């Protein structure tokens, strides 16, 4: 059995160190790691058994106890954000039991933060409204206090032709007590962020 | 001195039958001391040295739960080397396995060894190095290529250098050799003549020599001799045998070189 | 090395049979089959060391397998039970890693009569976010679908986009019940600004088949794909 | 594939002494396959209590068995073993010569 | 203490 701390935060750029303790491991057991990024099929990263491997893409690092290891990857890219587990494999066995692993999340570098909240508008039927808030630093937002308001968790958007990333999330309701410059009053948001007068 | 441990497996495989007949023998300095067998009412490691049998519960259990492993390692691989050498159908098929290490003085890994054979046939070795493989044909090229690309080696290799040297050294002090004991004996032929055939008995280990000499120089005749054979006490038997003249054997000396002597044996038949 | 699972979404009633099917061409020794509930570990519930070779592994009760030849592994559901709604993923290996396929979203469902497609619009870029920024947002809200079983994309001038994309990892309730879920696609403003260039949000709803008995009044929600789409503009 | 016929050697754990107890051993080895049939014959009869060692095989990769059952030697009695395997046109047999 | 092999076969 292993042990990984619960999560881990890192910005893009950043070198991630995943730890993971097994300090009942036996000679035989190799140390894998896989990821999953949500819903999606597990992906085997690396594995060693005493020397230290490097592949492209990870360092693994195995304690001259063989009683903890880490996980090192370079340089994360968003791509990367994942649950990662460390799980001991007998070199003559086939199974594998998976642990809750450590869920890495990996923030945007934003270079010139724009925060703003924008009216987007139903190219149909009319009188649908969508409130896009948009171009905010790492800093997270909420759902609303009244079935009524849907309001989107953050979400990252990554314009690889350019160099450019951005947060965004999104709130939408049928109400016409609802406006945009109310939309996102449960968050904390940037005491300069953009509402464009209607 | 040099000590050792090996471990002699063997696999045959069977028709729907599923399960191969698997056998695993263990020895130490060239001695059994366990076994496992998989046609036994329970298949079950055993000790077969009497200084074994201190072992604890737990370390039978393990051991047994290897061989289960392994049962169904050689039963895969029996399938496995049945498509790399096409139809080519026989009622026997059979996978060996050599492995264990040699320990030097200084406790550390002299040699180790990792060999498999196909139909009584070199198959795939692990080279001295214990990283690199040695393949005998276009099948073992096969399984060869297979094993550079999931590492398999370094898997033996830990094993060679740690657990093997380890409990080699734990054996060795848990049963804390035998030399030969020699004599001629005179059996006469037809028209003045005689056998004289001189017997080593309850040595160990099997090496031996024996050599008939007249006065320090070695005899131009023929020598008729025996292959060593076990006693099935754990000790070896063999004898060398030499046609003389009736009347003349005195002369003769049978001369018995075995590591269990400090110097080599020298004895002759004795007339009244 | 590519291990291949279909269906990607499943709609079963409960009591009826399942069949789940995983292959590998290369013909890898040993093969799996994992589920994994929302929120907790992959669970092994049959290993298959080789053909006619199984083994129960963690969780193998109301399930059973097939291994026939070494290329494909099957997961058999005799009577498919609620709590069996799950993503079941397959693997195999040669002896280093597992390779894993992309797995099996499995709703059981009592009854059908809650099953819908979603409701697809676009939500063009205000022209705010064009002057302000120079870039320009598309949102489109895929609406009122059950169960959770929809894949989102965008499509710009016939190609398939995933730079500049956001889709929500998780939808919401609009009822915390049919789902909700948002995905952005953001492109400069001159490209916004171009009436030749097109725009599609495309969802796909993987919801009843054929031979899926349907008794309500209203239209069969089958497997379909619901679209919205958007020309660029010189606003 | 190599098959190779078993070499047999018939012969007493101790120097044999009329009506002194003592184990008659078939010794067969160098063979392959591994598969055998071996019989210990006391005038010509097959002994029912033989025993065997465990299946090992040599560098060579080649088997060998030690089959034995205990015996009181006789001055008239006789005994030989007789093998089969797949690499033999019938059964071998080898007689057991007390000064060999 | 018996060798397992490593669990790629032949
Ligand atoms: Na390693
Ligand atoms: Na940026
Ligand atoms: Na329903
Ligand atoms: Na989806």
């Amino acid at each position: 059995k292993t042990t990984q701390p619960d999560s881990m935060e890192s910005t893009e750029g950043e070198t991630v160190h995943l730890p993971c303790s097994h300090a009942t491991i036996s000679g035989n057991e190799y140390i894998y790691w896989y990821r999953q990024v949500p819903l999606q099929g597990p992906e085997y990263v690396t594995h060693g058994l005493q020397q230290n491997t490097t592949n492209s893409m990870a360092f693994l690092a195995i304690a001259s106890d063989r009683k903890s290891s880490t996980l090192i990857l370079p340089h994360v890219s968003l791509r990367d954000a994942a649950v990662y587990h460390c799980i001991l494999s007998g070199g003559s066995n086939y199974k594998l039991t998976f642990g809750k692993g450590t869920l890495l999340t990996v923030t945007p570098n934003i270079q010139n933060p724009d925060p703003a909240v924008y009216q987007l508008r139903d190219s149909k039927s009319s009188d649908k409204s969508v409130c896009l808030f948009t171009d905010f630093d790492s800093q997270t937002n909420v759902s609303q206090s009244k079935s009524d308001v849907y309001i989107t968790d953050k979400c990252v958007l990554d314009m690889r032709s350019m160099d450019f990333k951005s947060n965004s999330a999104v709130a939408w309701s049928n109400k016409s007590d609802f406006a945009c410059a109310n939309a996102f009053n449960n968050s904390i948001i940037p005491e300069d962020t953009f509402f464009p007068s209607p | 001195g040099p000590h050792s441990m090996r471990y002699f497996e063997t696999a045959v495989s069977r028709p729907g039958l599923e399960e191969p007949r698997y056998i695993s023998v263990g020895y130490v300095d060239n001695k059994e001391f366990v076994r496992f067998d998989s046609d036994a009412e329970n298949p079950r490691y055993e000790p077969r040295a009497p200084w074994m049998e201190q072992e604890g519960p737990e370390y039978w259990e393990r051991e047994t739960q290897k061989a289960k492993g392994q049962e169904q390692w050689f039963r895969v691989s029996l399938r496995n080397l049945l498509g790399y050498y096409n139809q080519s159908a026989g009622g026997s098929h059979t996978l060996q396995q050599m492995s264990g290490c040699d320990l030097g003085s200084d406790w550390r890994l002299l040699r180790g060894y990792l060999q498999f054979a196909y139909e009584g046939r070199d198959y795939i070795a692990l080279n001295e190095d214990l990283k690199t493989w040695t393949a005998a044909d276009m099948a073992a090229q096969i399984t060869r290529r297979k094993w550079e690309q999931s590492g398999a080696a370094e898997h033996y290799k830990a094993y060679l250098e740690g657990e093997c040297v380890e409990w080699l050294h734990r054996y060795l002090k848990n049963g804390n050799t035998d030399s030969p004991k020699a004599h001629v004996t005179h059996h006469p032929r037809s028209k003045g003549e005689v056998t004289l055939r001189c017997w080593a008995l309850g040595f160990y280990p099997a090496d031996i020599t024996l050599t008939w000499q007249l006065n320090g120089e070695e005899l131009t005749q023929d020598m008729e001799l025996v292959e060593t054979r076990p006693a099935g006490d754990g000790t070896f038997q063999k004898w060398a045998s030499v046609v003389v003249p009736l009347g003349k054997e005195q002369n003769y000396t049978c001369r018995v070189y075995h590591e269990g002597l400090p110097e080599p044996l020298t004895l002759r038949w004795e007339p009244p | 090395m590519k291990v291949t699972q279909m269906p990607r979404y499943l709609i079963k009633r409960m009591g009826e049979n399942v069949l789940l099917e995983c292959g590998q061409d290369m013909s890898h020794e040993t093969m799996y089959w994992y589920r994994q509930d929302p929120g907790l570990g992959l669970q092994l519930i049959y290993i298959s060391y080789d053909v006619d070779s199984n083994s129960e592994g963690d969780i193998p009760k109301g399930y059973r397998v097939s291994r026939k030849k070494r290329e494909h592994f099957s997961l058999i559901l005799d009577s498919a039970k609620t709590n069996q709604t799950s993503v079941y993923f397959c693997a195999s290996s040669f002896g280093r890693e597992q390779y894993f396929g992309p797995g099996t979203r499995l709703t059981v469902l009592e009854d059908l009569k809650n099953v819908f497609p979603p409701e697809v619009a676009v939500f063009e870029p205000s022209e705010a976010e064009i002057s302000h920024t120079q870039k320009a947002t598309l949102v489109c809200l895929a609406t009122g679908f059950y169960p959770d079983h929809v894949e989102l994309s965008w499509w710009v001038n016939g190609k398939e986009v995933h730079s500049g994309v956001c889709t929500d990892p998780q939808p919401l309730k609009e009822q915390p019940s049919r789902y909700a879920l948002s995905s952005r696609l953001r492109v400069s403003a001159t490209f916004w600004q171009n009436p030749r260039n097109h725009f599609r949000c495309q969802v796909q709803f993987y919801g009843l088949s054929e031979n899926d008995e349907w008794t309500q009044d209203r239209a069969k929600p089958v497997t379909q794909i619901v679209s919205a789409e958007a020309w660029g503009r010189a606003d | 594939m190599i098959q190779r016929t078993p070499k047999i050697q018939v012969y007493s754990r101790h120097p044999a002494e009329n009506g002194k107890s003592n184990f008659l051993n078939c010794y067969v080895s160098g063979f392959h396959p591994s598969d055998i049939e071996v019989d210990l014959l006391k005038n010509g009869e097959r002994i029912e209590k033989v025993e065997h060692s465990d299946l090992s095989f040599s560098k060579d990769w080649s088997f060998y068995l030690l089959y034995y059952t205990e015996f009181t030697p006789t001055e008239k009695d006789e005994y030989a073993c007789r093998v089969n395997h797949v690499t033999l046109s019938q059964p071998k047999i080898v007689k057991w010569d007390r000064d060999m | 203490s018996s060798l397992c092999n490593f669990r790629a076969y032949v």
